[PDB]
RNA sequence: UAUCUGGUUGAUCCUGCCAGUAGUCAUAUGCUUGUCUCAAAGAUUAAGCCAUGCAUGUCUAAGUAUAAGCAAUUUAUACAGUGAAACUGCGAAUGGCUCAUUAAAUCAGUUAUCGUUUAUUUGAUAGUUCCUUUACUACAUGGUAUAACUGUGGUAAUUCUAGA
RNA sequence: AUUCAUAAUAACUUUUCGAAUCGCAUGGCCUUGUGCUGGCGAUGGUUCAUUCAAAUUUCUGCCCUAUCAACUUUCGAUGGUAGGAUAGUGGCCUACCAUGGUUUCAACGGGUAACGGGGAAUAAGGGUUCGAUUCCGGAGAGGGAGCCUGAGAAACGGCUACCACAUCCAAGGAAGGCAGCAGGCGCGCAAAUUACCCAAUCCUAAUUCAGGGAGGUAGUGACAAUAAAUAACGAUACAGGGCCCAUUCGGGUCUUGUAAUUGGAAUGAGUACAAUGUAAAUACCUUAACGAGGAACAAUUGGAGGGCAAGUCUGGUGCCAGCAGCCGCGGUAAUUCCAGCUCCAAUAGCGUAUAUUAAAGUUGUUGCAGUUAAAAAGCUCGUAGUUGAACUUUGGGCCCGGUUGGCCGGUCGGAUUUCCAACGGGGCCUUUCCUUCUGGCUAACCUUGAGUCCUUGUGGCUCUUGGCGAACC
RNA sequence: CCGCCCGUCGCUAGUACCGAUUGAAUGGCUUAGUGAGGCCUCAGGAUCUGCUUAGAGAUCUCAGAGCG
């Protein structure tokens, strides 16, 4: 037998499942950004959790330490390239603060809506999950993504499928051919 | 378990062959050879993974079986032959020559060498005793015994070997003021000339070493192996020069300065 | 078909096998897949060695579409290609023909039967003939 | 992500459990079941029993091939193209499988063999044996067999084997 | 560190080795004969090292149990002598001699649903539980015991016998082992196909060209994970914010929701030409030709008294049937049962068991409690164990001197450069011992030749006729 | 206080323990007695095969005997 392909779960469930404060507040996010499940929210809060604990572990050691410097600069720069944390607070103490809202803002589901063109966030999600849109030459079909700052200006419709160009589609084929042209025998 | 182990899995083999976890269960066990199992590097590993010439084992065998390539300027047709530290891999592919020397991270880089350097190699003398009929002899790290040596050559010293002939062209004594490479373990693939030696009765002579930046350290003498005189190394060193940069200098040079 | 545009990236010359090895990258908007046979036809525009002498193998399409990556070889002469290339690729190229013989377990059964007979075994048959 | 909440009283505050709660590369089991990637899967009772088939064989320019084989040697009445079979030499002690026993035993880290065996690689390595090296037998290099084989059989039967 | 490597004598050998081996190209020579020499290898070949290892071995650590306090010493116990035996040391085993070795800092016995580690689960920190399982090591191939052969086995896809099961049969004998792959039976709460293939990654062979359920490739696969379709957009009729140019009485982008009223648009799931993929296929990734408007291509699984989020809605049942993890509901108006309406949770996934972790500061070293809630032993002695007063050189300086930050920013936010406060170091003197003594040193320069290319600065590049032995062994 | 609650007695279901059985089965350890099998040796020599004084007529068994 060969070595195992390693794995570990990304979502992390809450402790108290029925709570009035959490259920009401978390569902608003889901309604605004258009998240299908609570699992996605929990995933985002798990990544965020990992970042937080890492930052705490960096901060327990002294300043001007080899471990604290390097890791801090790379963590911070990772959080900058994705665009969650802006340029003003690049201090390592600020990454402890942060919030889930910023993370969901940085998802490609809503970055199409924040650009515009897709009207509603739900519509944008539909566009993404139905093979439309692209980061550059590379096509993307997944709502969750994290756009990497430089990628922002290159987001547009893909060459394949309409809006960008190419053929019309199925419904339009049926309207143009099976209905409109087929009237004349 | 009832005799020698012929098979060898991935994972059990050393980390410094850069063997990917997947794309196979097993690894090439190095054949019984000059060098040890864990330190050395198979020829297959040197071909398909490092140099990228061959893809499969098939291709490697087809390259080796037509002579062409040769360790120590000798046929060497077996697939998993242990090419270890400081060995000349002579190829007929556009007159290319290769020396196995350690890197910053304790690996075997594709370090090319001149046609003049291909003539000779080095070797750490491990013991010197009388053989039969009172004839003295030395033994290098790769088992290359040399009959009728110079009495100056004592244990722990280096010998320059001529390959074409089993002879001693030169010898270098073991002390400070010499360029001193270091193999084995934590400080593997570094150079710092020796500051001073330490005796310690009952084995293990920890030597003190001081690199060009004066970041001193200590290593065990068994893993220490010298090279040449101060500012005059008898072999051409690779990129890095046996210094070892910290992670800060790495993030300055290897992911900031080098970019377009 | 549109563009096509063959790009042989990561070129390594291999003197010890008498070939070159390279990464074939293709830009193919407005067509499904790349097709190896067409690339064999059109790779000779840059290298010039007929087709069977060259060879290629090894592809995969990029996500979405319009593009394909691949890994391939170009041998100089035909004989070299024949002797160095794996046997199965020759069948794909149409040079060699694999002898489609019995199943693996069937062959193993045959081997066992041969183990069970000592010597040539014509003696046993002759003994049976004398018996009846 | 350093958290609690209901249950004993007429109501209270406590000791103190009970139940709730989330996780599980810990399993089963119920219902439900569209996609992609990735994947452990007769361990637990039972190292309980097993039909049957398969899992270790092995060739180059280079040990032995008048196969009474094939296709022919076109350099071969010494073989000197290929080559089943057998002899020889290696391999079969690696692997893969399971965990029953086993508590200072295995085991980990850590020494040591100046208490030793070590096929094989790898590098070195015995010009002095006709001990009457004054005839001594050939050293232009000699003898003992014996498988495959041809043919005669034995037994109900097994990769049983007998003579010649 | 040696009776070591090694050498040289006196010896024995019942006899180790010193190629009677094989292939490619065929030459270079000589007073010229099937003459003398001749390259490139392959495989053998004794010893020595090397490699692969193997075997023993030092120390240190392991799960519960004193309703397991004495065990080991007979036919080995601990030690010594001498042998035998091993590749070897050694009670390993003989004959003799001695009386030891272990232990309540817990031996010896018993249990373990105990192979040991690397690890896994949980996590504030400390911990507790698991580790048959993909890597290392061990052990065994039904139970035991013995052995051939090889370098290597006490081998089991080698053998031998006895025990237990169990097969063919002419009864005369003959052949057995899956805890290898795939399966069949048993036991089960519990687990997959008698599939393809050496193309990979390796391994074995006299070996690039063979063989390998080693392994890899499909299938079965809700054990676990990752991503993630289950529908978006308008128009019309409603209760509205009211927005664009602010020519306040022009028409519709954004709309907050409710409306089987309606019009197009985009797709997948799925069918499949082709190609790719591959040992060869299946998938995936692609993509011609097709494939959404409702019983369409419909998503469930648990709940709705409290804990815990959501119902005092509608009918049946009437302490009955039942629900209920807990408290409690049901005796004829049930916000807990049975259904239906509507709602809530999680959402291609939820519920139910048993084990376990957290919460459990309900095991507590960190971190519990012991007046009355369970708990201080009747009291004292006392061995082990645990713990146990203070006191045995601080201060003062002298320099040398790195690290912090700002004027010095004379370089264009960095810092050429030092005063400045703080922070850690190194020497020396203060009665202060920082092991000593000797051959290379007369070295850290009282030896001084001209001492100068250094703002009237004891802050800093040079050098002759030569001096205080630890800066190294 | 008609409040709570303690036990002798009858009554359904279970639960361990004791145990008639000089139960029965299975395991480890062992007194005494017996002990296959290979392996090592003391012997044994069916048979095969060399040498030689020596048998037969000019690497010939025809007698045997010794040496192996």
């Amino acid at each position: 037998p060969r070595a195992p392909r390693t794995y570990s779960k990304t979502y992390s469930t809450p402790k108290r499942p029925y709570e009035s404060s959490r259920l009401d507040a978390e569902l608003k996010l889901a309604g605004e950004f258009g998240l299908k499940n609570k699992k996605e929210i929990y995933r985002i809060s798990f990544q965020l959790s990992k970042i937080r604990r890492a930052a705490r572990d960096l901060l327990t050691r002294d300043e001007k330490d080899p471990k604290r410097l390097f890791e801090g600069n790379a963590l911070i720069r990772r959080l900058v390239r994705v665009g969650v944390l802006s340029e003003d607070k690049k201090k390592l103490d600020y990454v402890l603060a942060l919030k889930v809202e910023d993370f969901l803002e940085r998802r490609l589901q809503t970055q199409v809506y924040k650009l515009g063109l897709a009207k509603s966030v739900h519509h944008a999600r539909v566009l993404i999950t139905q093979r439309h849109i692209a980061v550059g030459k590379q096509i993307v079909n997944i709502p969750s993504f994290m756009v990497r700052l430089d990628s922002e200006k290159h987001i547009d419709f893909a060459p394949t499928s309409p809006f960008g160009g190419a053929r019309p589609g199925r419904v339009a084929r049926r309207n143009a051919a099976r209905k409109a042209e087929a009237s004349g025998e | 378990a009832r005799g020698p182990k012929k098979h060898l899995k991935r994972l059990a083999a050393p980390h410094h062959w850069l063997l990917d976890k997947l794309s196979g269960c097993y690894a090439p066990r190095p054949s019984a050879g000059p060098h040890k199992l864990r330190e050395s590097l198979p020829l297959i590993v040197f071909l398909r993974n490092r140099l990228k010439y061959a893809l499969n084992g098939r291709e490697v065998k087809a390259i080796l079986m037509q002579r062409h390539v040769k360790v120590d300027g000798k046929v060497r047709t077996d697939t998993t032959y242990p090419a270890g530290f400081m060995d000349v891999i002579t190829l007929d592919a556009t007159n290319e020559n290769f020396r196995l020397v350690y890197d910053v991270k304790g690996r075997f880089a594709v370090h090319r060498i001149t046609d003049e350097e291909a003539s000779y190699k080095l070797g750490k003398v491990k013991k010197v005793q009388l053989g039969k009929k009172g004839v003295p002899y030395v033994v290098t790290h790769d088992g290359r015994t040399i009959r009728y040596p110079d009495p100056n050559i004592k244990v722990n010293d280096t010998v320059k070997i001529d390959l074409a002939s089993g002879k001693i062209t030169d010898f270098i004594k073991f002390d400070a003021g010499k360029l001193v490479y270091v193999t084995g373990g934590r400080n593997l693939g570094r150079i710092g000339t020796i500051v001073h030696k330490e005796r310690h009765d009952g084995g293990f002579d920890l030597v003190h070493i001081k690199d060009s930046l004066d970041n001193t350290f200590v290593t065990r003498l068994n893993n220490v192996f010298v090279i040449g005189e101060q500012g005059k190394p008898y072999i051409s060193l690779p990129k890095g020069k046996g210094i070892k940069l910290s992670i800060a200098e790495e993030r300055d040079r290897r992911r900031a300065q080098q970019g377009l | 078909s549109d563009a096509v545009t063959i790009r042989t990236r990561k070129v390594i010359s291999n003197p010890l096998l008498a070939r070159k090895q390279f990464v074939v990258d293709v830009l193919h908007p407005n067509r499904a897949n790349v097709s190896k046979d067409e690339l064999r036809e059109k790779l000779a525009e840059v290298y010039k060695a007929e087709k069977d002498a060259v060879s290629v193998f090894g592809f995969r399409t990029q996500f979405g579409g319009g593009k394909s990556v691949g890994f391939g070889l170009v041998y100089n002469s035909v004989a070299e290609a024949k002797k160095f290339e794996p046997t199965y690729r020759l069948v794909r190229y149409g040079l060699a023909e694999k002898v489609e013989k019995a199943s693996r377990q069937q062959r193993k059964q045959k081997k066992n039967r041969d183990k069970k007979i000592f010597g040539t075994g014509k003696r046993l048959a002759k003994k049976v003939a004398r018996r009846n």
